[PDB]
């Protein structure tokens, strides 16, 4: 969901808290889904924010 | 329903991660704490996504 915080000029806890982007921001996002790389039935809570 | 006479604090609402869509087209959430309304007109439904 936070995938659209991402983009510059965004708000939110992500974009408040943790990590913000620029408003005149130049370059390129790429993204991937990974949860069969990094996720686990248990709960994978290695990724906090 | 109309909401007057009362002080609304939107920052909850807004930090209410529940919520899926948020979207405000003449104002900005974070302005919305420093702004005071006239009269305001909460309408309630649903629908198809």
């Amino acid at each position: 969901d936070e995938v659209r915080q991402i983009a510059p000029g965004q708000t939110g806890k992500i974009a408040d808290y943790n990590y913000k982007l620029p408003d005149d921001f130049t370059g390129c996002v790429i993204a991937w889904n990974s949860n069969n790389l990094d996720s686990k039935v248990g709960g994978n809570y290695n990724y906090l924010y | 329903k109309r909401i007057s006479n009362c002080v609304a604090d939107y920052s909850v609402l807004y930090n209410s991660a529940s919520f899926s869509t948020f979207k405000c087209y003449g104002v900005s959430p974070t302005k919305l704490n420093d702004l005071c309304f006239t009269n305001v007109y909460a309408d309630s439904f649903v629908i198809r996504g």
